[PDB]
């Protein structure tokens, strides 16, 4: 049979480095590869990101439209106009065929 | 959008130039921040799509994804630090770069104005993916899987190439903005009935439809965890993004040219959901779960009702995150167990208490538990499908019952029951494994609080 | 265990003067590596 | 195609008429690309010849980044001309043969009845 | 032709003798010389598509 | 070091000077061409 | 900076893309016309050069 | 006139020949030459009845190039019946 | 070779195409073709192995009869127009002959049998010249006469070549013949657009030359004429594994790499001219070409084939380097796509 | 920098990214104040509505 | 009689309009 | 329907179809006479293709 | 040649006789050509053996020609639809089946039916939509 290596066993990285965090075998790289991943991962993306995303203002105008409706409904109702007239593009503008 | 992209490119120089010992942290830490710059695109105070520049644009449909594409690169690089930690220090820096190029390319594809820019970048993503699957694939069959992944996409791709060059001659520019504000109404000829199929088929292939989905089960089986995450979370959704932007033209034909696919997908949803019910390989079951939950999407991007579309946008982002979570935890069992078999490894909660909580939440996301974007998504596609024909609830009703059964079976026979007597003793959970999960679900919890951001173009 | 690198048998197929051997084609044999046929005493 | 044009310079690279066109900015993204394209050629060479990839042939690296770029300015200078000739040629014809390229006037939507296919 | 190194260099090693009406030895005109001229001074400046 | 000492024991001082010197002639011609070019372009057209 | 910047930027992007589109189509029509009509600088196929026709007086008379 | 159609068909009959080997390389190299003669005869014939003396150079350039062409052809032939003891074409089937 | 002879031959092999291109008197174009035929035959038999004599004797007979057919076309024209050169008036059969003949010298379509066999018996080096500096000459003659040739035939020879090349390649395992087959295919695309936009033929050629020349100098760096031989590339020289991977996928049309442009613009030009029947079928089987390209990829890069102990010995010794041309022609080829607009 | 220069590589990308980003804005500057919706006369001491 | 020479495109070159108008190349 | 019928029809069949083509198209004697006559056939057909579409 | 063309001139589904005759000839012509290449290369052992192969290929091809012609024409009359591409598919469907039989293989009939029919259908569409094949350069 051809020459080839005998199956390599998988080490119990938890036997040495009993504080193994799963990133690398030598301990200091381990610690500094979680102290920077929990931080940049959770501490300033899930937190600062959610802060910024929460404060995006009136996203896609849906905070503006609940007022513009209110003035339009205020204006249309008091002046007696239909609240949502039934044709939008005015019929006069349209040039129908014959 | 060149901060989500240029800083990304620069990752490649960093993976190469950096120290062998410090290469992993520089890359993962920096792309976490690359995701933070990606979050700026979400600031859309107005309706107008943000056309950054001639070639690069981001509208509600692309923005929810570009952020996911940037988000997973950190995670992908964290899930593959174990396997790929047995390499020669130049095989790693290749894998890290391959993962980096995928989101560079995918970020651009999702953020591209010209449809053929989509095609060139669209079909380029196969190069990085095929290398990830074939070069590092554990099983003897990845050469085969790679072939299936390249040909099914490629044979679909050349028809789209002919179709898009065709519309450019018919209309005069493949710019998604103009094509939208211009009159392109197909004329229900026999030929157009072919054009429509040419444009949709390439997208329908990488979005596994019931007829052509055999590539995805084979590909994710032998693919390394990072490749399986990319295929399920971003790669398959490339097909959906394409169907949303391409059906702006070919407006009249899909009214009647969709029936074939719609029925293929809804019956497909049932059969794909069901075979999950008795499949021994866990990665196999998640893959067919992915086919069925993506068969719902092609049945909403074809009914074409406002709710469908954002049902689709909700589900695609949500299922993307959930599937990876499932593929990521499947890998953690695979690495300690050393086998993909579902029957072995019974009782893990007894020995891995938390991973089981992540397993439980992932399964509840997999099935439609209600305070989740996953359910909102299906609830909406379900509604429109019902509008298309009240009978649709029967088929979209057998899928819900089956989806509950396989999702819980994965929990019941993998994470409960008596412990396996003495498989190679299962070393405790690394903190990376658990975070890689937490990083998937914490965003799933946060997005469910404010679903508006991932609602699509329609709403 | 370790990504399956191809064994001798996977390699074998690529030998032979034609990949997909035919009925009579298989009867052929690979060309000499030196590009010089043993030929004959002539 | 564009050959056979009146005045064609039978073997010249870029006729002086191309002087009229603006010169390519040396930092034009393209020339900068050619630069990177070049640096990579250099780095690749070092690699195939098994030399320290980046720390070797620092003279060659320069020859490469500076040969490719040199080539660019003078090529782009031309390709730019060729494209510019194409318009000179194209636009002119549109006029000299005006009737064939008539300025049509579309009607406003108010008049155009576009069909509505109800999604329902 | 494909690479006009002849016009450029000004040399005419291959053009002087391509048609019957070209210079004949000892100024002995060849047959048909009455027409080819009339058929190529006509098609000069007018491209083929319109020399046809 | 090397039993069979490397043919490339040290740089080819010539190969440096025609590689370095050639490139510096390229630039000084290239940058010259551009500014010279700009000028003609500017004056050829009105400005 | 504002809603103003993207609206005005998007209109500028559309004008460049609209104008590029009209020209690309006109090219295809001009190129159809000059090929068949052969009345324009493109597609001017060559015929022999009159610079070689020998107009000298030939000894042979009558030609 | 018809004279030309005989020569042209001679070239086609010689064409059918070179394209249908009969186990003799020499014979082929000999058929090939039958064409060159037919081309030489036709070129000379029309040049002569067009009184186009400026072109007579060609009838001969054709022969000069054709002769060497044949020289090369025969050296290959001699090379073959030095390696296989025959000019028979069947022998030439190693490249399969 | 007495270096003098080497010079005379090489000069002829180089004066051969150049006279063809420069001259307009077709005759002078024919002798340019004739000189190429005479110059290439000596180099082909340099080893003088029994396979070689077979190669040259085939190449010569195929080349010679085609040369005679091209001359007949010139001789016939001389009678139908006193001119020594094809004109608008030329009888259609006169031009078709020139297409068939020239498609034999270039070896396209149903005349594609000689090339794979001569590419198999000649050295890797002379293989390149036989594939790329001998295609320039005939193509020049065609490109010059494009306005007059038939759109139907070219297309048929084009499509046929694409198919034959692809199908032939799938089975082949000898590299020299895989390349011979690819060349038949690419040569097909080139002749497809000749009637419509010759300028693109000259792009689909250069790119083929800038792709094939690096690919062959790669095959010979380790002088491997077998895929099994190129598969052990990982041990003999690991770096070329990366670019060999991209160049071969570039030879096939995959989109990020430079190789897509020739197929993309040829398809754009054919659709502009309305051949959306022909273009579609060509692009589809073009995809068959990538399958055999990727099968080689598998053996050489994505999977590591087992090697021989005696290889460790070849590693020890310093590997004679690949010329610089490899790099400059590997990069300009694998990635210039971002610069396509200028290229066309 | 003791081989920590690598760090700047990515940050720097952002800066050049934003720079190149501005460049595009500078290019797409037509319609600065011609957008019907936002067509206004420059207020005192303002030469650009949006920069 | 003789035919009329094709007319002559006239003017001076101006940088091409909107640049190479190839697929999505702002150029 | 999964595995065999949906793998025998689309993915596998296309695998089989072309392999047969190459086998039939690539099983060549290597003899020159055979090959050459095929050149003869071609000339004949092309002669006709021009003739009938004169 | 005025002959073959005739097939197209009269409306489909009508004058099946001429359709079948024309279709049979084309197949047969292809048979001859195909046999020729099959005999020139991969030669036979005896002249007779090869004459047989010519016959075999010619007839098989002539058959596929006939059934295609017959099925498509008849499918049309019966269906009372002359321009429904499906007609042709049924025809191509049949043609493939004949090939399958003459090769004594159900499987071939499978691929044959689908592939062949699809092709024929596309021919119908091509004619219906005025698709141009081998087009002249009009740029
Ligand atoms: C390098 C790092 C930066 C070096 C800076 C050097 C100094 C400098 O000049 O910077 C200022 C300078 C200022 O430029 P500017 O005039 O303000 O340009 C602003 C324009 O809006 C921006 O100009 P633009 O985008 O209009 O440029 C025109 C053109 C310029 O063309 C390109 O650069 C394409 C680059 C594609 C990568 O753009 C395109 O070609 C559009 C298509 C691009 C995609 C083509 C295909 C993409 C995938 C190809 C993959 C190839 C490899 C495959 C491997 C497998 O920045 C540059 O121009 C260079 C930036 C880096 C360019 C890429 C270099 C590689
Ligand atoms: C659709 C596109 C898809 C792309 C990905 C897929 C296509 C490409 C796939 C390539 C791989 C395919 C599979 C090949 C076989 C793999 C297994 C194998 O046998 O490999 C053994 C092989 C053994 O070689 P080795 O002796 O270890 O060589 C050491 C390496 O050279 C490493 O040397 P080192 O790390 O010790 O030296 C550091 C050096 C390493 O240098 C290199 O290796 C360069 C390689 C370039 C390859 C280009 C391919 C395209 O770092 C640098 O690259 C230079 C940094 C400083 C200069 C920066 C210049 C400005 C850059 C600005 C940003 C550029 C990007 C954005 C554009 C500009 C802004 C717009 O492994 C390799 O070296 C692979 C080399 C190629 C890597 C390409 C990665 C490309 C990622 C994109
Ligand atoms: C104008 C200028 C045109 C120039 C054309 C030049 C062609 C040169 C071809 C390469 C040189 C000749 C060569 O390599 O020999 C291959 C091959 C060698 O045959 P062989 O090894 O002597 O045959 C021994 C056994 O009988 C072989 O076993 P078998 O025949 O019993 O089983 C094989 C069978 C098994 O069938 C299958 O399983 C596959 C069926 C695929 C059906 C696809 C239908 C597509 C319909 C599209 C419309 O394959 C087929 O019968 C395919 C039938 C496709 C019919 C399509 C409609 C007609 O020669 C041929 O097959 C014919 C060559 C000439 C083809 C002429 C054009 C095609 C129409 C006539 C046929
Ligand atoms: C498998 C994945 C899905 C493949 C889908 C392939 C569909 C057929 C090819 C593309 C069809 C298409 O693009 O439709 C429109 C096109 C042009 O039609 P038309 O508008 O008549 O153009 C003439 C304009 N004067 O009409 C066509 O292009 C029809 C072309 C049909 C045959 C193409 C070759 C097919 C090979 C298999
Ligand atoms: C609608 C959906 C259509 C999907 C089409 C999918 C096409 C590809 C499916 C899988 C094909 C395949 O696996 O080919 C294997 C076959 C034999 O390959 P083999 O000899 O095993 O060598 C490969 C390395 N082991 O390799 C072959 O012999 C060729 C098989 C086909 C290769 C791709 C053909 C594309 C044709 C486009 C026209």
């Amino acid at each position: 049979q051809w020459q080839e290596d005998p199956e390599p066993e998988d080490e119990n990285v938890y036997a040495k480095n009993p504080d193994f965090h799963g990133y690398d075998s030598d301990p200091v790289v381990d610690v500094w590869n979680m102290r920077a991943v929990f931080f940049f991962g959770f501490s300033i993306v899930l937190v600062f990101g959610t802060t910024f995303v929460a404060y995006v203002p009136d996203y896609r105008m849906q905070e503006w439209a609940r007022r513009e409706a209110e003035r339009l409904v205020k204006y249309r109702e008091v002046n007696g106009l239909p609240i949502m007239e039934s044709n939008y593009f005015d019929p006069s503008k349209i040039q129908l065929p014959e | 959008m060149l901060k989500i992209i240029l800083p990304s490119l620069m990752l490649l120089p960093l993976t190469w130039l950096s120290s062998p010992k410090k290469t992993w942290t520089n890359v993962t830490s920096y792309s976490f921040l690359i995701s933070l710059t990606s979050l700026t695109l979400l600031w859309q105070t107005d309706e107008n799509y943000k056309n950054f520049s001639n070639m690069f644009s981001s509208d509600p449909l692309s923005t929810p994804l570009i952020i996911l594409t940037a988000w997973l690169l950190p995670l992908m690089l964290m899930a593959s630090q174990n396997h790929l930690k047995k390499d020669n220090n130049v095989l790693q820096k290749l894998y890290i770069s391959m993962l980096i190029s995928l989101q560079i390319l995918l970020i651009m594809t999702f953020s591209a104005t010209e449809l053929i820019m989509f095609y060139i970048l669209f079909e380029a993503t196969l190069i990085p993916t095929l290398i990830i699957i074939t070069r590092w694939g554990n099983q003897t069959e990845r050469l085969n899987a790679g072939i299936y992944f390249l040909f099914y996409t490629l044979i679909g791709s050349i028809p789209l190439l002919i179709a898009l060059i065709l519309i450019q001659n018919h209309v005069g520019t493949l710019n998604l903005m103009i094509l939208s504000f211009t009159t392109h109404t197909l004329d229900a000829s026999w030929s157009n009935n072919l054009l429509w199929l040419a444009c949709m088929m390439a997208f329908l292939i990488k979005m596994p439809l019931y007829g052509v989905h055999l590539w995805l089960p084979k590909a994710h089986v032998e693919a390394p965890i990072a490749g399986s995450m990319i295929l399920a979370a971003i790669l398959l959704k490339l097909g959906s993004y394409g169907m949303i932007r391409i059906s702006i033209i070919l407006d009249p034909l899909t009214k009647y040219m969709a029936y074939p696919f719609i029925l293929l997908s809804l019956w497909g949803m049932i059969m794909t959901s069901s075979i999950c019910l008795r499949q021994t390989d866990l990665k196999s079951l998640i893959a067919y779960s992915s086919v069925s939950h993506m068969a719902l999407v092609i049945a909403s991007i074809m009914i074409q009702t406002p709710w469908s579309f954002m049902g689709a946008t909700m589900l695609m982002i949500a299922h993307g995150l959930t599937s990876s979570l499932l593929f990521c935890l499947a890998n953690s069992n695979y690495e300690r167990i050393h086998s993909r078999t579902m029957i072995m490894a019974r009782g893990l909660q007894m020995v891995f208490p938390l991973m089981a909580t992540w397993w439980l939440m992932a399964s509840l996301a997999n099935l439609a538990l209600p305070p989740s974007i996953n359910l909102m998504g299906e609830l909406f596609i379900t509604m429109s499908l019902f509008s298309w024909s009240n009978f649709t609830i029967i088929l979209m009703g057998i899928n819900i019952i089956i989806t509950g059964m396989y999702s819980m079976y994965m929990i019941i026979t993998t994470q409960r029951g008596k412990l396996t007597n003495h498989m190679i003793n299962l070393q405790p959970s690394h903190t990376r494994e658990l975070t890689l999960m937490a990083l998937h679900m914490i965003p799933l919890i946060l997005l469910t609080t404010s679903p508006k951001l991932i609602t699509g173009l329609t709403m | 265990a370790r990504q399956w690198q191809p064994d001798i048998e996977w390699a074998e197929q690529f030998s032979g003067a034609v990949m997909y051997p035919s009925k009579e084609t298989a009867h052929w044999k690979p060309p000499p590596w030196n590009d010089v046929d043993i030929l004959k005493e002539k | 195609m564009m050959n056979g044009r009146p005045g064609h310079e039978p073997l010249k690279f870029l006729p002086d008429e191309a002087r009229s066109l603006p010169p390519p900015k040396l930092n034009d993204p393209r020339l900068v690309y050619m630069g990177l394209l070049g640096y990579c050629t250099g780095l690749m060479d070092n690699m195939l010849r098994m030399r320290p990839v980046m720390r070797a042939g620092l003279h060659r690296q320069l020859l490469f980044v500076t040969s490719f770029v040199f080539a660019g300015y003078f090529y782009l200078k031309r390709q730019n001309y060729l494209y510019a000739v194409k318009d000179h040629d194209m636009f002119g014809y549109i006029k000299l043969h005006p009737e064939d390229f008539p300025e049509k006037e579309k009607k406003t939507y108010a008049e155009i009845l576009e069909p509505f296919h109800p999604v329902r | 032709p494909f690479l006009d190194i002849q016009k450029k260099l000004g040399i005419s090693l291959d053009r002087h003798f391509m048609f019957l009406s070209a210079e004949q030895p000892y100024k002995n005109a060849a047959r048909c010389h009455a027409f080819e001229k009339e058929w190529i001074e006509c098609a000069h400046g007018i491209g083929g598509t319109r020399a046809k | 070091f090397y039993v069979r000492e490397p043919v490339n024991a040290k740089p080819n001082w010539l190969a440096v000077g025609l590689s370095v010197g050639a490139s510096v002639f390229m630039w000084i011609y290239l940058i010259q061409t551009h500014n010279e070019d700009v000028l003609e372009y500017k004056r050829r057209n009105g400005l | 900076d504002g809603p103003e910047k993207n609206y005005e930027k998007t209109l500028a992007i559309l004008q460049i893309e609209s104008e590029k589109a009209e020209l690309r189509l006109k090219e295809q029509e001009v190129r159809r016309l000059m090929r068949a009509r052969g009345d324009g600088p493109w597609y001017q196929f060559p015929t022999p050069e009159k610079e070689f026709i020998d107009h000298s007086p030939k000894a042979t008379p009558d030609n | 006139p018809s004279t030309f159609f005989n020569l042209t068909m001679a070239f086609s009959l010689s064409l059918l020949g070179t394209l249908m080997f009969r186990s003799h390389l020499m014979s082929t190299l000999l058929c090939l030459e039958g064409m060159v003669l037919s081309l030489f005869i036709m070129t000379s014939v029309t040049s002569l009845n067009s009184n186009s003396m400026s072109s007579m150079p060609i009838p001969i350039t054709i022969l000069v190039f054709a002769a060497c062409e044949a020289a090369v052809g025969l050296a290959l032939l001699v090379k073959v019946s030095n390696t296989y003891g025959t000019d028979y074409v069947q022998n030439l089937n190693l490249l399969q | 070779m007495n270096p003098i002879t080497l010079a005379i031959i090489y000069f002829t092999i180089f004066l051969g195409p150049v006279i063809t291109m420069s001259s307009t008197n077709l005759m002078l174009m024919w002798v340019g073709l004739e000189f190429s035929l005479l110059a290439i035959i000596p180099m082909l038999i340099n080893k003088k192995n029994p396979r070689s004599t077979e190669a040259a004797t085939k190449y010569f007979v195929t080349q010679a009869t085609a040369s005679m057919i091209i001359l007949l076309a010139i001789v016939l024209n001389y009678k139908q127009l006193g001119t020594w050169m094809f004109q608008q008036q030329t009888n259609g059969l006169i031009l078709n002959m020139t297409l068939m003949a020239l498609s034999m010298k270039l070896g396209l379509a149903p005349f594609h049998f000689w090339l794979p066999e001569v590419t198999q018996g000649i050295p890797l080096h002379m293989g390149l010249i036989l594939l790329t500096w001998q295609k320039i000459a005939p193509l020049s003659i065609l490109i010059q006469i494009y306005p007059l040739l038939n759109s139907t035939i070219i297309l048929m020879l084009a499509i046929t070549s694409i198919f034959m090349g692809a199908w032939g390649g799938l089975n082949q395992t000898q590299m020299r013949k895989i390349m011979a087959y690819s060349s038949i295919a690419h040569m097909g695309w080139m002749l497809a657009i000749l009637p419509y936009n010759p300028s693109l033929t000259l792009l689909n050629l250069m790119i083929y030359i800038i792709l094939t020349a690096p690919m062959f100098m790669a095959l010979m760096l380790n002088n491997s004429m077998t895929i099994n031989s190129i598969s052990l590339l990982w041990n003999k020289t690991p770096a070329m594994l990366t670019m060999i991977s991209l160049m071969l996928l570039s030879l096939g049309g995959l989109p990020p790499l430079t190789g897509f442009l020739p197929k993309w613009i040829i398809i754009t030009e054919l659709m502009k001219n309305n051949c959306l029947i022909m273009a579609t079928l060509m692009a589809m089987m073009a995809l068959l070409n990538l399958f055999f390209y990727t099968r080689l990829i598998y053996s050489t890069s994505l999977t590591m084939f087992p090697t021989n102990n005696n290889s460790k010995m070849m590693t020890h010794q310093t590997k004679t380097k690949p010329n610089l041309m490899f790099s400059t022609l590997a990069i300009m080829s694998t990635m210039t796509l971002p610069l396509a607009p200028q290229l066309i | 920098l003791r081989e920590h220069w690598v760090h700047i590589l990515v940050p720097a990308g952002f800066v050049f990214g934003c720079y190149l980003d501005r460049k595009d804005d500078e290019k797409l500057t037509a319609f600065r104040n011609k957008s019907m919706l936002f067509q206004r006369e420059l207020r005192p001491n303002e030469e650009v509505t949006w920069k | 009689a003789r035919p009329e020479p094709n007319p002559v495109i006239e003017g001076d070159l101006k940088p091409a309009k909107h640049g190479t108008r190839f697929f999505f190349w702002t150029v | 329907l999964d595995l065999i019928w949906l793998e025998k029809t689309i993915p596998k069949s296309t695998s089989t179809l072309h392999t047969n083509m190459t086998t039939l198209t690539t099983n060549q004697k290597g003899l020159i006479k055979l090959y050459f006559m095929s050149f003869l056939i071609n000339i004949i057909l092309i002669i006709i293709l021009y003739s009938i579409n004169l | 040649k005025r002959f073959f063309e005739s097939y197209h001139e009269v409306p489909d589904g009508t004058q099946c006789h001429r359709k079948t005759y024309i279709t049979t000839a084309l197949g047969g012509i292809c048979g001859i050509i195909g046999s020729a290449y099959s005999v020139s290369l991969n030669p036979a052992d005896s002249t007779l053996e090869a004459v047989a192969r010519v016959g075999r290929y010619t007839f098989t091809a002539a058959a596929i020609g006939a059934m295609f012609g017959l099925t498509t024409c008849v499918s049309a009359q019966v269906r009372e639809k002359p321009d429904d591409p499906l007609n042709y598919f049924i025809g191509g469907c049949a043609g493939g089946l004949t090939l399958g039989a003459r090769t004594h293989s159900y499987g071939t009939a499978a691929m044959g039916c689908v592939y062949m029919g699809t092709a024929a259908a596309l021919f119908k569409i091509g004619k219906l939509e005025g698709w141009e094949l081998f087009p002249t350069p009009k740029v």
